[PDB]
């Protein structure tokens, strides 16, 4: 599990890192902005592995 | 062998691993997987990706 | 999202969605592999069970971002899945 | 640091070229698929 | 609303109830009466 956990944490973390340079921002809607990309994955993705 | 001879397997297995369980596993787990990649996608080339 | 939403790249967003996160790919699976590493070898004697399990991920996971984030598909399958016809 | 600089070089040549290089190509690249399933 | 996510819900039952022909009591009528035990000994 270990494995596929940080796998799980590191993204949702450095796609908010993206947005703050390639488009230089750090604040809440950065956050906010960033997991509209990816909320659509992490839920499927859940529904395969699970 | 001579007549009133049969047999009986005590006692090794009953069904294993590598056996009829382990392809009915993953053949499920395909026809799932498959879907999900559907029910927030549709197509019919995500999945096959 | 990008050939929709965004614009289309017929193969200029599969190439431009690529571009932006090889990072996470890489930093993760690297960050497996590493946390995968005390099982493989390292422990040789309180659970030979830990070989069992890395020995056979550690496999899987070389094999898995040198590969899928390059030549065999992974961008080859969008390519003629997705377009090439509907 | 040197560190950030090396991988932005790779990330962007190097990868990003050679994978134009790979999406120019495509049927042998499907070959060495089959290939590796077999 | 769209096809797929409700297509894909159907097809969970599709498998999940059929899977459940293969697998629970294709049986007659169920246990009904208050069930019973029953002594039975022999002075020949």
């Amino acid at each position: 599990a270990i494995g596929l956990l940080v796998d799980d944490a590191i993204v949702v973390v450095e796609n908010v890192e993206r947005v703050m340079a390639e488009e230089g921002l750090p604040p809440k809607e950065a956050t906010r902005k960033s997991m509209g990309q990816i909320q659509g994955a992490l839920v499927g993705i859940a529904m395969v592995l699970s | 062998l001579p007549t009133g001879v049969g047999y009986d397997w005590t006692g090794s297995y009953q069904e294993r691993l590598s056996g009829n369980q382990a392809p009915s596993l993953y053949a499920i787990s395909l026809i799932v997987v498959f879907l999900c990649l559907a029910a927030l996608y549709e197509s019919w080339s995500i999945p096959f990706s | 999202d990008l050939m929709d939403k965004e614009g289309k790249g017929l193969i200029e967003a599969t190439l431009d969605a690529v571009r932006m996160r090889l990072r996470p790919i890489l930093m993760t699976s690297l960050a497996f592999i590493l946390g995968v590493m005390p099982l493989v070898i390292s422990t040789g004697a309180g659970s030979g069970a830990q070989n069992a399990v890395g020995t056979g991920v550690m496999g899987g996971m070389v094999t898995a971002t040198v590969l899928a984030i390059f030549f065999v598909p992974v961008f080859f399958v969008v390519v003629r899945r997705r377009f090439s016809r509907k | 640091f040197g560190w950030f600089n090396r991988m932005f070089e790779k990330s962007t040549h190097h990868y990003t070229d050679s994978v134009g290089g790979i999406l120019r190509s495509t049927g042998r690249y499907l070959v060495l698929y089959l290939i590796i399933v077999v | 609303d769209r096809p797929i996510f409700a297509w894909v819900i159907a097809i969970i039952i599709m498998l999940a109830g059929g899977l459940a022909i293969l697998k629970l009591p294709v049986a007659q009528y169920p246990t009904i009466a208050p069930p019973a035990v029953t002594i039975s000994a022999s002075y020949p």
